[PDB]
RNA sequence: GGCCAGCAUCAGUUUUGGUGGCAGGAUAAAUCCAUAGGAAUGUAGCUUGCCUCGGUAAGUAUUAUAGCCUGUG
RNA sequence: AGAACUGGCGAUGCGGGAUGAACCGAACGUAGAGUUAAGGUGCCGGAAUACACGCUCAUCAGACACCACAAAAGGUGUUAGUUCAUCUAGACAGCCGGACGGUGGCCAUGGAAGUCGGAAUCCGCUAAGGAGUGUGUAACAACUCACCGGCCGAAUGAACUA
RNA sequence: GCAGUCAAGCGUUCAUAGCGACAUUGCUUUUUGAUUCUUCGAUGUCGGCUCUUCCUAUCAUACCGAAGCAGAAUUCGGUAA
RNA sequence: UUUGCUCCACACAAUAUAGAUGGAUACGAAUAAGGCGUCCUUGUGGCGUCGCUGAACCAUAGCAGGCUAGCAACGGUGCACUUGGCGGAAAGGCCUUGGGUGCUUGCUGGCGAAUUGCAAUGUCAUUUUGCGUGGGGAUAAAUCAUUUGUAUACGACUUAGA
């Protein structure tokens, strides 16, 4: 029905800083500096007061609307990125056999390999990707840390862990085996 | 109005500008088109893949050797496009078509000359902004073009070149105007401005 | 640390807003919105240029960068003196968009005569431009 | 696609790749690459200032090689000219290797060596007009058939109206260029090793 | 089915012997011309009384014009429209200058939108909503916000050139 | 004195502009002017509460330091 | 296949439907000029890439009577509407707090307390707390929903119509 | 001949894993009819052999989804000629 | 194979044309954004300004454009040379140095035009070939026949022979 106006604001911390060229937004803050690339959105920002950002749009169809709030949330997800941190947990599960896994190194580029998945002879190797960082947890049993600055970048190599992992011509309901998300959280304590 | 119009193909539908040449050619107007690479196809580009695909099925059974030529480079499919726009099978139609000229990039001396555009054919003036649209260079590369390297490598070489001639040319027309603002004050600019030069 | 957005001014359909019909029986005078009826209809009034009140469509006129406080649905001798006092066709004559304008119907009402005397004029002072962008 | 952009020669080319480039080798004058020998007959200009084209220009580069059939048994006396792509780095040393190496000789062992997979290319053996039978492989006809069983019975349908391509039908068998892959090398043998 | 005009038209219902002076019946119809608009006038009182063209006569046909023809109204309108399937009811609102432009409107709106022609849609009646927050509809209630500004992100503006000379810029 | 044309003044057919004088409607309706009444997408003022000496925020207030609507003439 | 009325084809070219004996327009001496019919005006193709309001995105869109096919049934695709319900006495969604007292109800018996199961649905406190929505315990425990509030700020829920 | 819609019921309980009555909507021209438009101053008639190509309404192989799929073996469905 | 072949300056001829009659006047990129100018801590910076079409810009006055006299400038422009550099995507073009020479309408003059008789494109292109003058350069092959068999119906292919 041609919405005249919709408008959602950004709150932006006091450390960071974000700077935007006709669709190009850079947050840069305390962990680092993240950009992103939305010429294909085709909305509206402005400064207001330093310390708020608000983003318009103008005659826009109910699809066309609906892509009004993801562009805050892509936003909102590079602030606190850059301020809290991405930090994705997972737990490894399994019957019989210990899954092996360990970090490898290739051409400089940093694989995650994994051994003895149900006993496979095969070596699937993960890529990590830049700016995340891979730790293996401490007094937790068959725990792997995914930290990163990006969340797209941090839960799609996660993604990447957990289809990599996968059961085929068994009963999955039966053979529960797989590198799943055990928790979502952030890098930074006390939040 | 010209002896040959240069237009630039970048920004382009391959179906607005074709039946705008297609009527300039057969006036009698020469036409070449530059930078065939960087048209614009309205749609998505799965949909033109698509399209290309069943295309490229259509051919003669017992010889595939007479059929349907399925050209891939950009150049010779947006001179398809304007090939089925004239009536190309009459002497007067293969006399227009021989006033043409497409190319992928901005080849030779067409490159120290102007380049134009047709305003009722850009992309930004006809399509809704957030309608899908496929590039003819990528959808070449994907139908069996192998040639697009080659001409980003070249075209990247060119903007070097024109961009240290416009600096040159920006300089000396900023020393144009200074000398013409001097110019001004005086009994022959007053005079000028009053019968509105 | 600075938080830069750029600003991207643009000239915003407005009660106030001083518009220029471009197509239609006017083609060329100056009207102010009064009231907007949709996205694409809005009423105008101009009339010290003598554009009679009516309901136009948005694709006939052009928005001019004037604006002036004018309140919503005034009438048209309200209209009028808001323009007066403002001064509105005293600003729109010292932009470079009315003097470009008025420039194009000043060569369009050029005689043959003073063609050949615009000739004349332009040869004085390319003699004088090219002196003096030789010698630096 | 790829363009040649300039071709240089050596100094002095011998008799056997003279002869390639003549039909009658009796008959000529035997003028061929003589003015153009002078080219090094200058300080060198003519043939330096090509070689400084192909190094600016030109990002691929191959030499000009021709066989010693005089080496070999065969009555042809006539070499073979080929063209050979150059695989190595900074395209300005491929034109001074080729630049100091003509008129050189090159051996096998600077090429190939022992358990090395390769591919050969060459034109099959000539065999003239073959009949169906053996040329596509296609069944016998029975002893029974008439006009001949050494035929393709049925070689298409009312509809399409035409004779297909994809039909096995009699023509010419052999004399094609093949590159058949995967061979490997067993032994590079010397001429003057005994 | 044009620039549409308000008409009012009276018919009489003919003089008998036994009933002199009949009740003179009133419509408001909305037409192009005259001719259509009597017609419309004989459709309607064909489906309220008995009467037709022959058993009746036309006793006057006056233009209506609007009382303020340059003053922006909402209008609340109600139609009754035969569908591919039955016949159904609605009701609309339309910010416009006149009756007879809002009624010029629906029409292309009904066409556009349930693709009603204009001899299967009926106006049932024009009134105008006197109070604000008595819009009903979201798309009219839009333009009755305080201090409505809204801008154009893009410019289309047309050409007369087959060729230009620099590219194209759509500031606004 | 042929043949081929140009221009002018005409006739027949027709096409495309400029412009004048009148007759009708609610003797157009409006705008406009005068008068009365009214409302908020509530103007000034008043008052309240936050505040980088003022800008906002919600109550009051029907023309005031903005205006509008409706009726009548 | 067989009748009725009328118009056509056959016996009929012409303009249109790309193409066609019947359809639309219109019927024909030889020419000129003007105007139209039906049909069209992005290019082929003579004529506005006219204007105006909307609708539609289709990983087999659609594009014009005769006419060269598509249905029942479906879609939180999108648009418009109908009816009912919540509603200035703060809804919807989310987070958070309580979620019980009489009482392990009358039953059954290796054992069953709101939750294997059969038959009952009341009282107190009140803002609300169902002899209880799911998880679970041999059985309790623990957790949660119904239900009512804390804060957050205006439209929202359901069934249908095309 | 093939495919949907509705869901009474079967399926240990559980309509829709799998099926699925009573009804109803279609598709296909590989069946057989119906018709008599083309051909009786002739289009050589069944089957097999031989050989090419195309269709998908998929038997197998590839990748997946579902199950009253533990494994194994099957079943149903999807992309697919 | 009777002084032939090729190239440049020129002269006379014919032949040919999808159509010269002021100038095809060169950033790139974005379009819910940019161009230009300027400042600055050189940035996704501050400020100013511009668009809303090339309706521009440059060029344009003289017998299709004469003959001459000066003034003011030390410019503008054409041509033949010359210096240097860049350009390979189809470069075959672009920029630049030095002087020579011609014109100059930047300004002020003096003569000449008619009769082509009231309009009749009023000839102003380059395309190839031919032919003569004379200024440089160059001094071969292929095919048939014979022969070969890595080839082959015949042609073709592969070889050889002063």
């Amino acid at each position: 029905m041609k919405y005249i106006q919709t408008e959602q604001q950004i709150e932006v911390p006091e450390g960071v800083t974000v700077s935007i060229k006709s669709r190009i937004v850079k947050v840069v803050g305390p962990r680092g500096t993240l950009t992103k690339n939305l010429k294909h959105i085709d909305v509206t920002f402005t400064k207001v007061n330093n310390q708020l950002i608000k983003v318009a749009v103008h005659n826009g169809g109910r699809k066309h609307v609906a892509a009004l709030r993801t562009v805050k949330s892509l936003v909102d997800n590079m602030i606190t990125g850059v301020t809290k941190g991405y930090k994705y947990k997972m737990r490894y599960v399994y019957a019989h056999f210990p899954i092996n896994v360990n970090i490898v190194e290739k051409d400089g580029a940093k694989f995650i390999e994994v051994r003895n998945f149900l006993g496979d002879k095969k070596i699937r190797n993960v890529p990590v990707r830049d700016g995340v960082t891979i730790e293996f947890s401490t007094n937790v049993k068959d725990e792997i840390v995914l930290s990163g600055n990006s969340v797209e970048d941090v839960s799609q190599n996660a993604a990447d862990l957990q289809q990599i992992c996968r059961v085929r011509n068994k009963d999955i309901r039966k053979f529960l085996d797989g590198i799943y998300v055990s928790h979502k959280g952030f890098i930074t304590e006390d939040l | 109005v010209e002896p040959v119009v240069v237009i630039d193909g970048k920004g382009h539908l391959v179906g607005r500008l074709a039946s705008v040449v297609a009527k300039q050619l057969l006036n009698g107007q020469k036409i070449v088109v530059v930078r065939a690479e960087e048209l614009n196809i309205s749609g998505e580009f799965f949909r033109n893949k698509l399209k290309y695909h069943d295309f490229l099925r259509k051919a003669t059974a017992f010889n595939k050797t007479r059929g349907p030529f399925h050209f891939r480079a950009p150049s010779r499919i947006f001179y398809k496009a304007l090939r089925g726009m004239v009536s190309h099978k009459t002497a007067r139609g293969k006399a227009a078509l021989e006033r043409l000229k497409v190319f992928e990039g901005i080849p030779p001396p067409y490159d120290k000359k102007k380049r134009v555009v047709v305003p009722q054919a850009l992309r930004v003036l006809r399509l809704k902004p957030g309608r899908k649209y496929t590039t003819l260079g990528k959808l070449s590369t994907s139908v069996g073009w192998k040639y697009e390297d080659v001409v980003a490598k070249l075209e990247a070489k060119r903007k070097v070149s024109s961009a240290e001639y416009y600096a040159k040319k920006r300089a000396f027309t900023k020393k144009v105007a200074s000398a013409n603002a001097t110019a001004a004050e005086s009994d022959v600019a007053k005079q000028l401005a009053a019968l509105g030069y | 640390t600075d938080s830069i957005v750029k600003a991207s001014n643009w000239r915003l359909v407005e009660v106030g807003r001083v518009v220029l019909i471009k197509k239609g029986q006017s083609a060329g005078k100056l009207a102010a919105i009064v009231e907007i009826i949709d996205q694409k209809k809005v009423l105008i009034d101009g009339p010290k240029a003598g554009v009679p009140r009516q309901a136009i469509n948005l694709g006939q006129v052009v928005l001019t960068p004037l604006t002036f406080a004018l309140p919503r649905g005034a009438r048209t001798a309200t209209v009028s003196k808001k323009w007066a006092a403002a001064a509105v066709c005293e600003k729109w004559a010292a932009s470079s968009w009315a003097k470009k304008i008025a420039q194009r119907e000043r060569r369009a009402a050029l005689t043959d005569f003073e063609r050949f005397q615009v000739m004349v004029l332009r040869k004085q002072k390319r003699y004088t431009v090219k002196k003096a962008l030789a010698k630096a | 696609g790829l363009r040649s952009l300039t071709t240089v020669w050596a100094e002095h080319l011998s008799d056997e790749v003279k002869r390639r480039f003549y039909k009658n080798w009796y008959k000529s004058k035997k003028k061929a690459f003589t003015k153009y020998s002078a080219k090094y007959a200058q300080d060198g200009a003519g043939i330096e200032r090509e070689l400084a084209r192909i190094k600016k220009y030109a990002s691929v580069v191959r030499v000009l090689v021709h066989t010693q059939i005089r080496k070999t048994p065969l009555a042809q006396k006539k070499a073979h000219l080929a063209e050979i792509q150059l695989n190595g780095g900074s395209i300005s040393e491929k034109v001074d290797w080729a630049r100091e190496h003509f008129e050189k000789t090159v051996a096998v062992d600077s090429v190939f060596e022992q358990n090395e997979m390769i591919d050969a290319i060459a034109v099959t053996k000539g065999h003239g007009f073959e009949g169906v039978t053996h040329r596509w492989g296609t069944k016998k006809l029975p002893r029974k058939t008439h006009r001949g069983l050494r035929k393709v019975a049925c070689i298409g349908a009312w509809h399409p109206a035409h004779v297909m391509w994809s039909v096995a039908r009699a023509g010419q068998r052999g004399y094609h260029s093949r590159t058949s892959i995967n061979h490997k090398i067993y032994r590079v043998g010397k001429g003057d090793d005994e | 089915m044009a620039h549409f005009k308000e008409y009012q038209v009276i018919g009489r219902r003919l003089p008998t012997e036994s009933v002199p002076e009949p009740k003179l019946f009133r419509m408001r119809i909305f037409a192009s011309n005259e001719v259509i608009a009597k017609s419309r006038y004989w459709y309607f009182l064909q489906k309220l009384h008995k009467v037709k063209k022959a058993s009746g006569e036309i006793v006057s046909i006056n233009q209506i014009n609007e009382a303020h023809p340059t003053k922006v109204k909402n209008f609340g309108v109600w139609v009754r429209y035969d569908s591919r399937s039955g016949t159904h009811n609605m009701y609309k609102e339309i910010r416009d200058v006149s009756r007879v432009a809002a009624v010029e409107t629906l029409y292309q709106d009904m066409a556009a939108r349930h693709r009603a022609r204009f001899r299967s849609i009926h106006i049932l009646k024009v009134a105008e909503i006197e109070k604000t927050a008595d819009v009903k509809r979201q798309y009219v209630k839009q333009f009755l916000t305080k201090d409505l500004k809204f801008p154009l992100p893009h410019r289309v503006q047309k050409s007369t050139k087959t060729f230009s000379y620099k590219r194209p810029s759509t500031f606004y």
